[PDB]
């Protein structure tokens, strides 16, 4: 599975978690920043690696990050369809 | 009609409605008998419009398994050609033939409720639906009356090359013929224009003196 | 209808009686109120709200033409027989059912037949219905085919399928071999077809050494044992069907 | 009807149209999007009446544009060219309404045409088409430009005005029965009539006095006079080696009774059968339906007309004017795939943009089974080349796949014009000949197959997996033109249509190149030549007949046609008349070349070395605030595209057309 990390800078916009494709994102209350909210990955497992998290991030480079795994390659991951590893 | 007539209803005659039955056949027959009717009935049709097609290609030339297995040019007469033809390729016919109606009689047998359904049509296919894109009626109708006229048109066929020596010839006129002349292609034409033998007169007379800036009308010739 | 104010007493000049009830026939019922501005029966609103009885009664030649030219003549919008056509295509589109047509040349011809095309599952697409696979005679073929044909043992399937295999096979090399004209062709063919029967061979005890398929063992016995047997008798009978095909080739020329 | 709301305000705004342009040059992504954008009337500001307008303003802008282009052509006919000599005696002086300058030494590209005349040889057969028409005068050729000018003027003016004549309300471009109608019967039917009775009244004496050899005025200013019982087509013309023109005027005067008929049974709904076109009827009426339905249309008309105006001659001289043929033949296929794969692109648009036919319910199947297809082509067509190729190598040619060795004989290619024994021949040229058909010829055709089918695949996989797919189920969220989803799930690189049609351009290309080189080879080998002395002739073709003995091979492919026959181009520096075609090769093979750079190279490294090389401009305070950007990815696919392509036709191009050049002269 690929490897989704959040950094402080993070504004708390939930544009990354409006752009997740399977849900892997999620708003968590904080104080860090004005809005009072930082996005998590809680559900890393399901994360595709399509880097739309990234596209959709404002601040000056990403306070979300993508981190691929070719080697850890999942089902979840591979979003594989006509075959299952289940 | 009969509860046993009305297994076929509604798929006969000149109109799709009416039973034609001079004979009074089925009259007394029970259902599966008369489904078992339509069964042969279907089979000889299909068998017939398929040896139409064959002979209609084999009498218009366009013979060239027989021509390769034999070495030569076979002769367009269907009835001469089968006795052309090496028993090498006639066994062979007769025999995939045959493996074709094993399969179908035995391995894949068709319901006893629609014995002429060789490929399994009622299993997937929904007659009676509402709509209007649901002429399997009308498919089935045609698929008879163009199967009866086959049957018959072969029937004729065959009797006619029997009796007269006439195979019903084709004239494609493309590959097989080479058709030189207008007329070839086209029966009674020698020209251009249609052999008609009408001369067609000016509607009006022409001046016999003309005049400076005429322009005469033009003639096709 | 009476309740739509620009609908009533529309002058003939500006749109034809039974071209009006053509379009609003055409025109589905909410519509009616406020039509969507791209619409027939939008500039039919728009320019019966500004003429007719109790409005301007006078247009210019222009205007008229322009009005003329961009509202729809009778033709142009759909019959009752084809909306019908066209809602019932729709519906049986919609609740699962295809009306069978297939391919032809460059378009596709309509059978007149209504096929289920779902399956008992849904949601399945490896379930949809075809006469191909789903039909009668296909099930009876495939089922009856030597893999699958009921009280079967798994020597006796791959013993047919073998017997088949190397016979058709044999020939290939036979025919367009290196050495097809030379007095030995059948027998090199044979060769060849053997050792192709036994490549495949190979290739299917790799398969249930890999894999294991457990569709042909028996209860109690050691996964892929089955299709272990069934692989080794292809190859029996491949050699089999093989040496057959030579024999018929080399006693009858 | 309002014409006070066209200003030239708007002409300096540059993106006005589009609203994503709205914070005007940030970067130079800005400009390129721009001009991608251009034209893209659907997603621009206004309303679907702004874009009907549109539309149709700029069809009738172009129909200008190509009444220029047809009134320049009569101009240089008229003017600067030689078709006066060429009239005379067609087979002595080529044609060549062309003439360059005298700048660098640039004199050398005229060549000799005639004695008073030297320039560069035309290969539009336009003077051919001049001829059929009657046009035989400068001044004819004077009004037939000034017609042609008008006409520009006229098309401009319409769209100008429809413009703003078309409103909100405007819908006579949503007439599809009346705009068929009135097309089927007038544009065609009346059109095709009119015709007829043009060449009938006109073109017809002409043509039969310049037969003859008469060249006097007032003749200058009796139908079927000369034409036998022949059937048409059997007979050629012995003093001109094509068609009788009476015959062509009685073909257009029964194809516009035909139109007129056909026209006038669907007025009176004699077709029955509108139930089964019904679903595509409401379906597909849509700009980009009607777009790629017409693509593909004109695509098929393009290549009929490619193999008919060389196989079937119509045009006087045409036939033996070898560079002339060959050339339309090229252009009209090149036209074809083009147009082919444009039609898909606009398919691929339409169901992005509109609901799909129900056809893509069961796309699986459909895509596999031609999948399926393609690769057993690809492999048994191809492969009979490699065989041949290994076998013939390792010294068996008992053992490859030739005529004298196994055979693949074409057995349903059988003939139907039926034509007399013999061929025929006009001045010391083959102006028609029998092809015969044999190994080689299967070959090619499967060749030719397999291509076709592969570009096709790859255009229907385009279309069907359009809106979603197992990889991507919101493909149509992302939309028509994007150059990915992600690295993720693999990564879905090109799996937009976009980028579908950007590889079976490709494809179209390379069945394009083979179409075009087994046409050359053929026509080269078997059919063009002289004729060396009931008569019978030894015919000595250009190729030498090669075709048939060295085609089944890809090594043969590559001596016999390219390298053998890029003599005249290769060797064509010194040479007045081809130097030009030289140099294009050269540059032709550069641009090619230049090509790989963006179609294998990416964004990022350009982007990173753009910042490092604006480290320096940023030193010596050169700040350029349209921050220079690298091309996006999809502009980078497409300049490689284009590149590619051109630079391959190119080198194509000045290839064939050197070697006609060379031999015919
Ligand atoms: C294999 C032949 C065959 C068979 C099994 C059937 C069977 C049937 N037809 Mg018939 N039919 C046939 C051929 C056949 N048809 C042909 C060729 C035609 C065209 C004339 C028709 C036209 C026809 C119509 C219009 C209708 C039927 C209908 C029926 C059904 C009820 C009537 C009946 O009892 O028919 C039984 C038929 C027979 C037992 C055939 C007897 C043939 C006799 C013995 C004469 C054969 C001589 C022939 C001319 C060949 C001579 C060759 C020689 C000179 C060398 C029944 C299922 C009705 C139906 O489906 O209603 C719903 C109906 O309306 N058929
Ligand atoms: C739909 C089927 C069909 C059709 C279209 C024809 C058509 C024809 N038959 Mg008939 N014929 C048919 C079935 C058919 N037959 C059948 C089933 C038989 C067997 C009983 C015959 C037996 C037959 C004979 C014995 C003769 C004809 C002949 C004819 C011709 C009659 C017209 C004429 O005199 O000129 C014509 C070619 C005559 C002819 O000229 O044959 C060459 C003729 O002598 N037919
Ligand atoms: C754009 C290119 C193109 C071309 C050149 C054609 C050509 C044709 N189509 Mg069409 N067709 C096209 C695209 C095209 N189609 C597409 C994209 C679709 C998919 C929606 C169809 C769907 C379609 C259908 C459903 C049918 C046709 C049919 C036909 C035939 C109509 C004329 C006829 O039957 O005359 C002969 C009559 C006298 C003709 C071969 C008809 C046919 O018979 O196709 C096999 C038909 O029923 N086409
Ligand atoms: C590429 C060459 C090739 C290959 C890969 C094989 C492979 C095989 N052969 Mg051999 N075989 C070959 C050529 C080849 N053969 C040739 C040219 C002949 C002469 C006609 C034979 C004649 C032959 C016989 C008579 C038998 C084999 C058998 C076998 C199997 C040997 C291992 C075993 O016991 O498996 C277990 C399975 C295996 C499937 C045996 C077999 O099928 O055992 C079941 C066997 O009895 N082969
Ligand atoms: C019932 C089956 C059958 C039949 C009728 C034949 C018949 C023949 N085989 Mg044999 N053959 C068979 C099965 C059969 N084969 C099988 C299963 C194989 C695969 C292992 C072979 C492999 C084979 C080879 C490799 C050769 C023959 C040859 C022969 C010929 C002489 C055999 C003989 O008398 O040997 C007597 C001794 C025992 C003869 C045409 C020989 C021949 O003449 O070929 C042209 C030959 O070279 N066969
Ligand atoms: C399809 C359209 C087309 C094309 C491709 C050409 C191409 C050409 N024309 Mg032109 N021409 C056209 C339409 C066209 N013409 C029309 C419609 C007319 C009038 C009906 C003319 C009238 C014409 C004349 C009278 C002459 C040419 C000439 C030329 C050649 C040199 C042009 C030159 O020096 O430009 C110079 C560059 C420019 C004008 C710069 C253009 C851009 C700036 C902003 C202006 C060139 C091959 C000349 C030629 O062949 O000389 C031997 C020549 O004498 N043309
Ligand atoms: C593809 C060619 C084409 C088409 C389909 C149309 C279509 C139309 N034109 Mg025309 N138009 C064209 C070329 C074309 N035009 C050109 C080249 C010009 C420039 C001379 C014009 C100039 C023009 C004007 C000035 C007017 C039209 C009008 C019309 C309408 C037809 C009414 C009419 O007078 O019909 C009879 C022919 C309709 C929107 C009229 C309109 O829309 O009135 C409401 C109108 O006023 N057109
Ligand atoms: C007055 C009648 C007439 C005449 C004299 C011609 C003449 C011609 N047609 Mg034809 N044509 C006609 C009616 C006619 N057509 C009609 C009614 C249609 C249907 C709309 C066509 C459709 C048509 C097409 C689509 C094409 C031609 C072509 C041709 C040319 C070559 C044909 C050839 O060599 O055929 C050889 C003659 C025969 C095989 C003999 C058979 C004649 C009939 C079927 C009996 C020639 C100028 C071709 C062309 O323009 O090539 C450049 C071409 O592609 N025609
Ligand atoms: C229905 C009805 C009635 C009736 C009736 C009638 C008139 C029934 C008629 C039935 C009829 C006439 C049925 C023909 C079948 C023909 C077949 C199967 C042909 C096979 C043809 C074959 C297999 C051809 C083969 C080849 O040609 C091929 C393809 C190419 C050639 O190279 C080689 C050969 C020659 C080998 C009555 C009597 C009034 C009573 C009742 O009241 C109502
Ligand atoms: C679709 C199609 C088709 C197909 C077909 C096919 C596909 C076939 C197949 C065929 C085959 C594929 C066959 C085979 C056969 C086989 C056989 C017949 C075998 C036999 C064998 C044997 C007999 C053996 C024996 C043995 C053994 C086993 C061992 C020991 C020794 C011995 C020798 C004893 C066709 C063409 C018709 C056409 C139409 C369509
Ligand atoms: C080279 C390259 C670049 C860099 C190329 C750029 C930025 C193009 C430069 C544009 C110039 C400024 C346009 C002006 C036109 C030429 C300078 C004209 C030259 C004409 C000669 C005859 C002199 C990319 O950005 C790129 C992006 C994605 C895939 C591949 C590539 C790629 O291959």
């Amino acid at each position: 599975s690929h490897a989704v990390k959040i950094y402080d800078t993070c504004i708390g916009c939930t544009l990354c978690v409006r752009a997740c494709p399977t849900d892997v994102l999620e708003m968590v209350p904080a104080t860090v920043n004005a809005a009072k909210q930082v996005a998590s990955s809680p559900r890393v497992e399901d994360c595709v690696g399509c880097k739309r998290c990234e596209t959709a991030c404002p601040t000056d480079f990403l306070s979300i990050r993508v981190y691929l795994q070719e080697n850890e390659e999942t089902q979840y991951s591979l979003g594989l369809d006509l075959a299952d590893w289940s | 009609l009969t509860p046993a007539q009305e297994s076929i209803a509604g798929t006969g005659g000149p109109f799709p409605e009416n039973f034609w039955d001079p004979a009074g056949i089925t009259s007394k027959k029970s259902k599966e008998e008369i489904l078992e009717l339509r069964a042969i009935e279907l089979k000889h049709g299909r068998v017939a419009m398929l040896a139409v097609l064959g002979w209609f290609h084999v009498a218009a030339g366009f013979h060239i398994i027989g021509d390769l297995a034999t070495g030569t040019y076979l002769d367009n007469n269907p009835l001469v050609s089968v006795t052309q033809l090496p028993m090498g390729g006639m066994w062979q016919t007769v025999f995939f033939i045959m493996c074709l109606e094993w399969v179908s009689t035995y391995v894949c047998p068709p319901p006893k409720s629609k014995p002429w359904d060789i490929l399994g049509w009622s299993d997937i296919l929904l007659e009676d639906e509402d709509n209007y894109w649901n002429q399997f009626r009308k498919a089935e109708v045609q698929e008879l009356n163009n199967g009866r006229l086959a049957m018959m048109a072969i029937v004729g066929l065959i009797v006619q090359d029997i009796f007269f020596g006439d195979f019903g010839e084709v004239k494609v006129c493309f590959s097989s013929q080479t058709c030189q002349d207008i007329g070839d292609y086209l029966p009674g034409w020698t020209g251009p224009l249609p052999p008609v033998a009408y001369d067609f007169p000016p509607l009006y007379p022409a001046p016999e003196v003309p005049y400076t800036g005429y322009q005469a009308p033009l003639k096709l010739m | 209808i009476s309740k739509i104010a620009y609908l009533q007493d529309v002058p003939r000049t500006i749109l034809e009686a039974d071209v009006l009830e053509k379009l609003l026939m055409n025109t589905p019922r909410d519509q009616w109120e406020d039509p969507p501005e791209d619409t027939y029966l939008y500039t039919l609103k728009t320019f019966a709200e500004v003429y007719g009885p109790g409005k301007a009664t006078k247009m210019g030649w222009w205007d008229y033409f322009r009005l003329k030219l961009d509202l729809p003549p009778g033709f142009e919008l759909l019959d009752e027989d084809e909306m019908k056509v066209a809602a019932d295509y729709d519906k049986l589109m919609m609740e699962g059912k295809i009306p069978f047509a297939v391919p032809g040349p460059a378009g596709f011809w309509y059978t007149g037949a209504v096929i289920q095309w779902k399956g008992k599952e849904q949601f399945a697409g490896d379930q949809v219905q075809t006469l191909t696979e789903n039909g009668r005679f296909s099930k009876q073929f495939l089922a009856n085919l030597a893999f699958y044909r009921d009280g079967l043992k798994p020597w006796q399937r791959g013993l047919e399928i073998g017997m088949a295999h190397g016979y058709f096979l044999i020939g290939p090399f036979t025919s367009l071999g290196p050495l097809r004209n030379t007095p030995e062709a059948a027998t090199v063919g044979l060769l060849c077809g053997c050792a192709i029967v036994g490549l495949v061979s190979i290739g299917g005890l790799i398969f249930g050494s890999t894999i294991k398929p457990t569709r042909f063992d028996k209860e109690g016995d050691k996964p892929a044992s089955g299709f272990i047997e069934m692989i080794n008798w292809h190859a029996i009978g491949g050699l089999g069907g093989a040496g057959f095909a030579h024999a018929l080739i080399t006693v009858f020329g | 009807a309002i014409f006070r709301y066209v200003n030239a305000t708007l002409w300096s705004k540059a993106g006005h149209f589009n609203k994503a342009l709205s914070k005007g040059a940030k970067t130079t992504t800005w400009i390129w999007n721009l001009h991608a954008s251009a034209h893209d009337f659907d997603i621009q500001q206004g309303s679907a009446g702004l874009i009907a307008r549109k539309v149709f303003s700029s069809g009738l802008a172009h129909l200008s544009l190509v009444f220029f282009w047809l009134g320049g052509m009569h101009f240089h006919g008229a003017y600067l060219s030689n078709y006066s000599a060429w009239l005379k005696d067609p087979k002595s002086v080529a044609p060549s309404s062309h003439i360059a300058y005298s700048l660098v030494g640039q004199d050398i590209l005229n060549s000799y045409t005639s004695q008073y005349f030297s320039g560069i040889t035309i290969t539009s057969g336009f003077f051919q088409l001049y001829r059929s028409e009657g046009i035989v005068t400068q001044s004819q050729l004077k009004y037939a430009c000034a017609a042609s000018l008008i006409a520009t003027l006229i098309c401009l003016s319409g769209s100008y005005l429809h413009m703003q004549l078309m409103s909100k309300f405007t819908s006579f471009y949503k007439k599809f029965q009346s705009l068929s109608q009135s097309h089927l019967i007038i544009m065609f039917g009346f059109g095709s009539v009119s015709f007829s009775a043009h060449q009938i009244h006109e073109a017809l004496p002409i043509n039969s006095l310049l037969d003859s050899g008469i060249w006097d005025p007032q003749l200058f200013s009796a139908i079927l006079l000369g034409t036998p019982s022949a059937i048409t087509g059997k007979l050629l013309n012995p003093s001109t080696g094509s068609i009788f023109l009476s015959q062509v005027a009685a073909h257009h005067l029964a194809v516009g009774i035909v139109f007129i008929t056909l026209g006038l049974i669907k007025w009176c709904n004699l077709f029955f059968s509108r139930n089964a076109i019904l679903s595509l009827r409401l379906a597909y009426m849509d700009y980009h339906a009607q777009l790629s339905i017409n693509l593909a249309v004109w695509a098929s008309l393009s290549m009929v007309a490619a193999h008919h105006l060389t196989e079937i001659p119509v045009y006087p001289y045409e036939s033996t004017d070898y560079p002339t043929v060959l050339c339309l033949f090229v252009h009209h296929a090149c036209l074809s795939g083009f147009f082919t794969v444009a039609s898909g692109a606009h398919a691929s648009i339409f169901v992005i943009r509109q609901l799909p036919t129900s056809e893509i319910r069961h796309r699986d199947p459909i895509i596999g089974h031609l999948i399926w297809v393609c690769i057993a082509l690809g492999l048994h067509s191809f492969g009979l080349y490699c065989h041949n190729d290994t076998l013939e190598a390792l010294g068996r040619p008992e053992d490859t796949f030739c005529d004298n060795s196994i055979q693949l004989k074409p057995i349903f290619a059988k003939q139907f014009l039926g034509l007399q024994p013999g061929i025929e021949v006009l001045d010391g040229k083959i102006v028609r000949m029998t092809q015969e058909l044999g190994t080689a010829d299967f070959m090619v055709h499967h060749i030719h197959a397999f291509t076709i089918h592969v570009t096709l695949l790859i255009l229907l996989k385009g279309v069907l997996y359009a809106r979603n797919s197992r990889l991507v189920s919101d493909k149509l969220e992302l939309g028509f033109a994007y150059p990915c989803d992600g690295p993720g799930r693999g990564g879905t690189c090109q799996i937009s249509p976009w980028d579908h049609l950007f590889l079976a351009v490709f494809w179209m290309y390379n069945c394009l190149s083979v179409v075009i080189f087994h046409y050359f080879w053929k026509m080269q080998s078997d059919v063009w030549g002289s004729y060396v002395h009931h008569s019978s002739l030894t015919c000595s073709h250009y190729s030498q007949g090669d075709f048939s003995v060295n085609s089944i091979t890809i090594n043969g492919w590559l001596r016999n046609l390219l390298w053998s026959e890029a003599s005249q181009v290769i060797q064509s520096y010194a040479l007045p008349s081809i130097c030009s075609y030289g140099f294009i090769f050269l540059a032709a093979h550069f641009v090619w070349a230049f090509s790989l750079m963006f179609l294998f190279s990416g964004r990022a490294y350009w982007q990173e070395l753009i910042e490092s090389i604006l480290w320096s401009h940023h030193k010596l305070k050169i700040v350029p605030h349209i921050q220079p950007r690298a091309l996006s990815i999809s502009q980078g696919r497409a300049v490689g595209l284009t590149h590619y392509v051109l630079g391959g036709i190119g080198c194509t191009w000045a290839f064939i057309i050197s070697r006609m050049l060379v031999l015919t002269t």
